[PDB]
């Protein structure tokens, strides 16, 4: 059967998995101690797709986490799902990274990163079919964006042809959660923009502007946004996990998204999202679910997609659905948005439905879209960085771990040359 | 996330130690005989083997008259004998007695301990140090660990917590020489240092808090609750942990830039407790105003480098977003123009503990800001003024000099105090 | 279906959408949780005219309200029937307008316009077949002119097919309840005289009068002033809502009622109106009803018809009815008043019947009138307007806010043409 | 409809602020120890997260004395400490004191407690400021702060209650410089003024009610009424909800005139309430005669320009339609002709409350009028005959300038004045 690896590196991953498992787990009806209670057997039907079946029923999720500093990972082990993951595959080291990419990716991560890849490689060959690996971490931070990016890059030389999903969580535009970001994206995303076949960015302001309206949620903690995150990456892997009308997997999304491999920047949205007060005012029907995942509103991403052109979009459905609906309602959007999609794609959005729908919801979906917006984000960051390296304002911690101040210049370029790609094609052949 | 080390040296520094451990028993619920009538509390203490925690600290000093309170006092037995390190004279207010003549007789004592206090660690984050910028022992004693963790721990945290002189009140005659001394010799080895002023917090004192009799009791007990919010991500879980090392690669954007100001918020005694919400903005708001800040400075003079919110207890992300937002579109708070993103934000969910006995009002939240800012360099300024006005004429040389230190020494400190203030202003202009 | 979304701006268009809601939903037998509890199966054979059905029978009136002040929507969410309306479509500001039609059409309206077109763009979507808008509001207040005229315009802007209803109350000519009211009125008119296709003029002071001797009413509230108002709303949209023998959608009664583009300005009335101690001693027949309706005593606008003529006239009867008696007696008012209707429209009355008849009543009409005498109510206006603008009474503050006085005399010179077109049309060719 | 906030400045303003909020709070059920034993008494109050709500006012004097018995009065418990600002030195009945020398002390101080009330409201209809118009702090400081709002809080509502000095009752000997002064300053930046005379009230006190030996505890327990039935709109929901902004609006045809005068009906003591119906045109027809308006000033000497008839509790509007008819068919009533619509009511369904212990009776409706009239002219006349009569001879001009202030001041003050005397003229004239 198909089948994936999880890896979660830094503060970020690790918590954002840690409520990804409780989802997934939650869906395929398993005991908080590895026990199988679920009552329908098309749970178990690609049970292998994410758990490693062990004796007595008690199915281990195939899942790695890392993390420089034990901290975040012991508060997972005492957490209401710790005692699911496997032991050995909690790879922690004891000097956490200081919110620096260069010691995350060079000094202190690279002693770490043969001990984590002696774990993914059983994983790996545990599996019959692999089809690819899924990461989980944060752009801003140091283990994350140092850590993250050194295993893409070993894994990739050591699996070219499988799938790699990178579900990053992006610094927000306006208020910011660590001063030194702008050199940990730019380094990170140089990495990434030839590495990784797709990318899903997130970022916290998005999802505080959710919940706020969205959600009408008071106090959202990230109890809350990780929630979310964990809804649209359980989508994304429906397909593969239960059956229905029209599949999609991970290599059928990546090939529909990305016109050009360097393009692979997607922003992710999910629907339906209404508070309780609100439920009772609203009808469950397709037509609604299509305006709110178009809505900017609704994108997890700051930038907003009407500034920019969408070259590809994916919608994946779950539940009882109609596939004439879904396909009035994509025709609609492809219609009244005329302007929002290049002209020298004729169509732009690639659908999927899943027979099963997610916890109590009788229907939702999950969109994808690539849209040129995202170059907005990439252009802020630069900013960042030039306004920064410009006079080297934290340039000597990067220096002291061995990094080069050419590395920096040439991260800064190839960035560059990111939105100027971008750019080109967002004009038109008339 | 593992230990860190807590040195203590000078008057000051282990009176300030003496709040502070008594602050670090209750919050983790150790009886003040060692005793813990669960997991996160190895960071500032060992684990005797026999149910009794020794915290991992040095106290040092040159005169027995302020460790022989603490060897005395409640915590006697709390205390490892050996870590209590105590010298014969006093260093009489002399820098260089504190590093030359007298600190180089007990520094190998205080490695001695340091090294066998560093070995019984899995992981050590760095030091902490508590001393007085101005006086004999912690200025100059400070200087010769600080050049000695420095060989054998390079490249290892050394956050250190100093008394920078009052710019109006002072407790002694030479404090220019003696704290112009010592930033030459800690500069180039410290990390980062977090400067409070004692006239800073008795204004607090009398403002903020209600208590028109403050004493040393007081300034130490609320200096205490600043350390408390700085170790808190080490000592206890919450969303964004910000380790030690963080600090110095966010709030130090150059080298030689490393001397964050102290903001503690609320302050608030109990009776004027009741009249206010002390929501996240309401507290937040008070860390950006002179009227708070622990160092005399005013830093609306200047301009902000970085700053480090570390939020603690009932505190929920979104707001704390939406606060910091409104602060960074302020007209009159100014962030310097090469450094686009400024806030290093932590969040904790351990609330702050009340200390019975005290002047602090029970807050179930919690706000700590260390900030740097352009605005200290007028602190610096007041300095080196009162330095020249006294050695022009050698008002006090002669007791420096014939403690085996030579004259030069003073034109090179200067010189090197000289350029720190040229740097503020190199960094405080942009096209 | 034919669908209608209703606007309603500022405290007189909200308090009187409140009253309305309570009649429409009473009519279709609606529970004032939203469910349904109605006897009659034609009910529910039209309530998608007003009502959008969710999930469960709960039926949600497609309602957009609009307050640049919280206050008055407040008191709606806990009168008796506040949990019907979506809570999304509760649209209110913070800084309510000062009475001065500047601050709710340039300066603070002006940031809430953006908000309110997303609701009612949705609802619109959400129609099959959508006819046209409603808007209550008030001629004299500061919100209901000003954000009701630039929402007037921004619709127009971008529905100019469908229709446009405006039920306005218009400031009475001897007490007023404003010191500006003519600075808004005579700005607001500007707006409305070119920009909606149909409009109801309602004035306090008939209605007072009404109560006063055509019901018997000691003590009348706005609790019952709003009833008569609605009641007259109800009337004009009974044939969308129900069957019968001859119908008149909006479209039909716009027609045939406006003459001339620029007069679109009626006066509506209501029968039968009868106190409970003379409700015993009156026959409820059609010729009954008749006299009524043309009886300037029962007209809700203060202009007496007799004053003028009549270009078209509208009586739309609802319950069971007589045809036979229905033009016999418009064919007595037709000879009897020979001199109360232009000749050079041979006929003046458009007729309509619906079967249902409303709420206990076995028969009632509704009266539209689209007299000339209504050229003496903007008269005043103008009078009273020059009476203040003729030396700045109280133009400070309108230009203050962004207004222009080049604006007024516009506005003014606008209005004037109105009264001469009117004036024009009241002689004959013989 | 959000805060409004209330800004009481002088003995005359806080000896006011306290009759009116002791009024508040009984409307709103809140105890005078703060405790609430629902969602309209925000605009004036907020919660201290605690079930204890906390006047949203500053209370400000350069004298300890008033504010300190406010401090150890009944309500000491109910007011923020820190809003409670008090001065060390009073104005000595000087404007210039209260302006410049000791006014300028602690303008910083209220300001900053200002700022602070303003950013907890999600919004801020306008500032309401108690004030009497002839003394040292309540004429001279207030000035400075309206200066002071103005650019802070620009086009926002900037309401205030003024003791103008009555026509032939007088307190003091220098109070027609007082009043100029703070005219002029006052006249560019506040947005209308109510204007009450303290003889006038005490006329009423004695013809309207029985009470032979009034007070001051009864002129401001009056007067307190009168800001009740204006902020009820905001506080309550009725029919015809009147806002703040809808006063300046209304009442204010140009900038130079926004003097509205008091009335309030019905004012009656117990006993003779027994023997009159109270019906609305009853209360009504009081509003527009001599005896009963609270400025001493006779109206039927004038003609109107704008009234805002506030109507509150069982009141009918048809009856206000009614009883507003019969008015303007009067001729002795007389409105200026370029003003053809003069009438801006208001009602609300939340009746008047009884104060107990106070002498009014009982009433289960009730008018409140506030009227533009050219009558007031009359009163500024007398107050400008009584300051030249002082100025040519300089009575008193040495005390004002050795405070840091310039004879010219005093010339200026006049001329400004001579126009707003001359204004008035023209606008009560019509072809
Ligand atoms: N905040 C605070 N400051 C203190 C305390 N004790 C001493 N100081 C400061 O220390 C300064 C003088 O240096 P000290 O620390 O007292 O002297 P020392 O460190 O013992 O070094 P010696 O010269 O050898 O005595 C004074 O100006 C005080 O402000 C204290 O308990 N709390
Ligand atoms: N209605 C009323 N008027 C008062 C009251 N208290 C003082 N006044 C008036 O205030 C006038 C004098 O100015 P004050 O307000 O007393 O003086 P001040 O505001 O404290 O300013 P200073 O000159 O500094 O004392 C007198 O003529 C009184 O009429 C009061 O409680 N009620
Ligand atoms: N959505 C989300 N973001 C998080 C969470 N925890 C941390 N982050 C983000 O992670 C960033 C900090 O980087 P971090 O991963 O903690 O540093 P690292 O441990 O070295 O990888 C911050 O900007 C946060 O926005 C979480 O639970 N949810
Ligand atoms: N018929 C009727 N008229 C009302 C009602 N409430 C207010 N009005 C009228 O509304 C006018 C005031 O304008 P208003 O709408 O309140 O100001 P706005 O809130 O800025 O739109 C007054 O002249 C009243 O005659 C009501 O319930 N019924
Ligand atoms: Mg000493
Ligand atoms: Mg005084």
């Amino acid at each position: 059967m198909r089948e994936i690896v999880h890896l979660q590196a830094g503060q970020c991953g690790n918590q954002i998995g840690a409520k990804f498992w409780e989802v997934i787990s939650d869906e395929h009806g398993i005991d908080p101690t590895g026990t199988y209670h679920g009552d329908s057997d098309l749970q178990l039907e690609r049970i292998n797709v994410y758990y490693n079946e062990a004796t007595g029923g008690k199915y281990v999720p195939r899942a790695v986490l890392v993390d420089l500093e034990p901290g975040t990972m012991d508060s997972v082990r005492s957490g209401p799902f710790g005692q699911i993951f496997r032991p050995d595959n909690f790879v922690f080291g004891q000097s956490g990274a200081g919110n620096n990419w260069a010691k995350g990716h060079y000094t202190e991560g690279a002693e770490l990163v043969d001990s984590v890849l002696d774990v993914v490689r059983k994983e790996a060959e545990s599996c019959d079919c692999l089809q690819g690996f899924q990461l989980t971490h944060s752009l801003g931070g140091g283990t994350g964006s140092g850590m993250g990016t050194l295993l893409i890059s070993k894994i990739r030389e050591e699996y070219p042809d499988r799938i790699m999903n990178t579900f990053s969580v992006v610094p927000s535009p306006k208020v910011s959660d660590t001063v030194v970001e702008p050199y940990n994206a730019t380094l990170s995303v140089h990495q990434l923009v030839e590495n990784t076949d797709e990318t899903y960015c997130i970022d916290n302001e998005a999802l505080y502007d959710i919940c706020f309206r969205t959600l009408k949620l008071t106090t959202p903690t990230y109890g809350d946004l990780n929630h979310l995150v964990s809804a649209t990456m359980s989508g994304v892997t429906t397909c593969l996990r239960f059956p229905g009308q029209l599949n999609a997997d991970l290599r059928k999304l990546a090939v529909n998204m990305v016109p050009f491999p360097r393009l692979h920047f997607f922003m992710p949205g999910f629907a339906p999202l209404t508070s309780r007060g609100s439920q009772q005012y609203r009808a469950l029907t397709v037509p609604e679910l299509t305006q709110q995942m178009f809505d900017a509103k609704n994108m997890m991403a700051a930038c907003d997609p009407r500034h920019g052109r969408y070259l590809t979009v994916a919608a994946v459905f779950r539940g009882r659905m109609s596939m004439k609906e879904v396909d009035e309602q994509m025709l609609n959007v492809q219609n009244k948005n005329s302007s929002y999609f290049v002209e020298w794609i004729p169509n732009n959005v690639k659908t999927a439905v899943c027979d099963i729908p997610p916890r109590g919801l009788k229907m939702s979906a999950t969109f994808i879209g690539n849209s040129t917006a995202i170059q907005e984000l990439f252009k802020r960051i630069s900013e960042q960085f030039t306004a920064m390296f410009r006079r080297k304002a934290f340039l000597h911690w990067y220096t002291g771990e061995g990094m080069d101040e050419m590395e920096f210049t040439e991260a800064e370029s190839n960035m560059n040359d990111l939105v100027s790609e971008y750019q080109q094609y967002q004009d038109a052949t008339a | 996330m593992r230990e860190c080390l807590s040195i203590h040296i000078g008057q000051a520094g282990v009176q300030m130690g003496n709040a502070c451990w008594e602050l670090y028993c209750l919050e983790h619920g150790i009886q003040r005989d060692g005793i813990v009538s669960d997991s996160s509390f190895g960071t500032f203490f060992s684990e005797t083997g026999s149910g009794k925690h020794v915290p991992r600290a040095v106290f040092v000093d040159l005169e027995q008259t302020v460790i022989g309170e603490v060897r005395t006092g409640p915590y006697r037995s709390l205390f490892h004998p050996e870590q209590l390190i105590t010298g014969k004279e006093d260093a009489a207010n002399n820098y260089a007695r504190g590093h030359y003549t007298i600190g180089k007789e007990i520094v190998d004592t205080v490695m001695d301990r340091v090294r066998k206090m560093a070995d019984q660690c899995s992981g050590l984050q760095g030091f902490l140090i508590f001393h007085s910028f101005g006086g004999g022992t912690g200025s100059g004693f400070t200087s010769l660990l600080m050049e000695r963790l420095s060989v054998d721990y390079g490249k290892k945290s050394k956050l250190e917590f100093s008394v920078y002189p009052a710019p109006q009140i002072s407790t002694a005659v030479v404090e220019p020489y003696n704290s112009i001394l010592t930033t030459h010799t800690t500069l180039e080895h410290s990390d980062c240092a977090f400067m409070v002023d004692n006239e800073a917090i008795y204004d607090i004192c009398n403002r903020n808090l209600d208590i028109e009799r403050p004493t040393y009791t007081n300034l130490n007990r609320l200096i205490g609750q600043i350390v408390s919010s700085i170790t808190a991500s080490l000592r206890f879980d919450g969303a964004l942990n910000v380790d030690l090392t963080e600090f110095q690669t966010n709030l130090v954007p150059y080298p030689r830039i490393h001397f964050p100001l102290v903001t503690y918020s609320p302050i608030i005694s109990a009776e004027k407790a009741y009249h206010e919400q002390l929501s996240v903005p309401e507290i937040t708001n008070a860390c950006f105003e002179y009227s708070n800040q622990m160092v005399k400075c005013d830093p609306r003079r200047g301009k902000y480098m970085a700053c480090c919110l570390l939020y603690r207890g009932d505190v929920v992300p979104k707001d704390v977003n939406a606060a910091i937002a409104a602060i960074k579109t302020r007209r009159t708070i100014q962030f310097v123009d090469w450094c686009p993103t400024g806030f290093k934000v932590g969040i904790n969910y351990q609330p702050p503990t009340v200390v019975p006995g005290g002047d602090l009002a029970k807050v179930q939240r919690a706000v700590c800001m260390l900030s740097n800012t352009t605005a200290i360099a007028e602190a610096w300024a007041r300095l080196d003024h009162k330095f020249d006005l006294m050695y022009s004429k050698r008002a006090f040389v002669h007791w420096y000099v014939g403690e085996g230190m030579e004259e030069g020494e003073f034109s090179e400190a200067r010189e090197d105090m000289a350029a720190l203030e040229k740097d503020y202003e190199e960094v405080g202009t942009e096209s």
